[PDB]
């Protein structure tokens, strides 16, 4: 089979940068090369075919070049909506085969998070578990420290974080931290607080509430 | 326009069988082949094979013949991917796709359908409100949401107001809890001035358990 090797596997760059991704085939594919763009959870979108022809709707900042075994995708001036994973595919011989993908991330300026906290719902508490959600919305860079404190005692082992994909328009992230306790453990304490440290904040931000209030 | 719509995914036990369907619309079905492609972390995108709907001739990636069979029903403008003897590592998103036109690459893709190969049982989620309060409202903006907890397998889909509310929505990637069940939250930011006149309903669908839940998220008095 024809093996397709893409490089790099991931890259990050700033708006306005010229970025290059390469695809090498294990044998000559005579310009029979396609490029696809895919956003997380979404379908692949055809970007380029015949190695250098842009598909309907694709902006002119994209270009494809190469011949023989070696091909390149170039974005001349990177834009926030280009955040995606890019895949090459040879269309020359069966079985059709794809490159492993290049994940493209955007670097940009600092944006401080907005911090929100949600006590457990009455609906959930009726069932014997308490989930407390701390939300950091639309911030940059991704790095952030979120600590839970219950009656001023630092917690460990009872929370999980999830971060969104980078936004296609402003290149920011959002992050959830969820503290999960049995209802019994929850009723042993009074003050529940999320403390957030981030580059865009001059000092740590604490969002807090009192159980039962 | 041209559209491919898949159905049939979900949970299957190791060694079991499952059939996906791909319904084609917007063109004469017999004018193009239907191809099947799968996507999983690690091996990435892999091409499984094609079928020519006019002749019912199917051609395969040899790697896949022992577990995958492609067929068509011209009367239904549909192609099918029949899976047999599945392994846990065959968990993947399966796509049907169509070439732009003869000999060209794939311009049209089905939405993708996750097939999860596991011995664990199906579990439908509980849906709890993340109600807006003084602790989630600042600067003219209020955040609110839905916590979707304790489901298996993936995926759940969340919409807001039956799809009419999309701006400002963040549906987080699911996390795996130590219980082996998944959880996620979906949040939205809206004007704080509007909480008394606008209605916000999260629509949660977990097809593997036939779970469909609508939860109205109402403000909390704190």
């Amino acid at each position: 089979d024809i093996q397709m090797t893409q490089s790099p596997s991931s890259l990050s760059a700033s708006v306005g940068d010229r970025v290059t991704i390469t695809c090498r085939a294990s044998e000559d594919i005579y310009s029979g090369l396609a490029w696809y763009q895919q956003k997380p959870g979404k379908v692949p979108k055809l970007l380029i075919y015949d190695s250098s022809t842009l598909h309907t709707g694709v902006p002119s900042r994209f270009s494809g070049t190469g011949s023989g075994t070696d091909y390149t995708l170039t974005i001349s001036s990177l834009q926030p909506e280009d955040v995606a994973t890019y895949f090459c595919q040879q269309n020359y011989d069966f079985p059709l085969t794809f490159g492993q993908g290049t994940k493209l991330e955007i670097k940009r300026t600092v944006a401080a998070p907005s911090v929100f906290i949600f006590p457990p719902s009455d609906e959930q508490l009726k069932s014997g578990t308490a989930s407390v959600v701390c939300l950091l919305n639309n911030f940059y860079p991704r790095e952030a420290k979120v600590q839970w404190k219950v009656d001023n005692a630092l917690q460990s082992g009872n929370s999980q974080e999830s971060v969104t994909e980078q936004d296609s328009k402003d290149s920011t992230y959002s992050l959830s931290s969820t503290l999960t306790l049995s209802k019994a453990d929850y009723e042993k304490h009074k003050v529940y607080a999320c403390e957030v440290t981030h580059q865009g904040l001059s000092s740590p931000v604490t969002k807090s509430f009192n159980r039962g209030e | 326009e041209v559209q491919l719509v898949e159905s049939g995914g979900g949970l299957v036990k190791p060694g079991g069988s499952l059939r996906l369907s791909c319904a084609a619309s917007g063109y004469t079905f017999t004018d193009n082949y239907i191809h099947w492609v799968r996507q999983a972390p690690g091996k990435g995108l892999e091409w499984i094979g094609y079928i020519n709907p006019s002749s019912a001739y199917a051609h395969y990636n040899e790697k896949f013949k022992t577990r995958f069979t492609i067929s068509v029903d011209k009367a239904k403008n549909s192609a099918y991917l029949q899976m047999n003897s599945l392994r846990a590592e065959d968990t993947a998103v399966y796509y049907c796709t169509r070439r732009y036109y003869s000999a060209m690459p794939f311009a049209y893709w089905g939405q993708g359908t996750l097939v999860t190969v596991s011995s664990a049982s199906t579990k439908g989620p509980s849906v709890f409100p993340l109600a807006p309060s003084s602790k989630s409202t600042s600067g003219g903006t209020a955040a609110l949401g839905c916590l979707v907890k304790d489901y298996f397998p993936e995926p759940v889909t969340v919409s807001w107001n039956s799809g009419a509310l999309t701006s400002g929505v963040h549906t987080f990637p699911a996390v795996l809890q130590s219980s082996g069940l998944y959880s996620l939250s979906s949040v939205v930011t809206v004007p704080s001035s509007s909480l008394g006149t606008q209605t916000y309903i999260c629509n949660v669908n977990h097809k593997p358990s036939n779970t469909k839940v609508d939860k109205k998220v109402e403000p909390k008095s704190c």
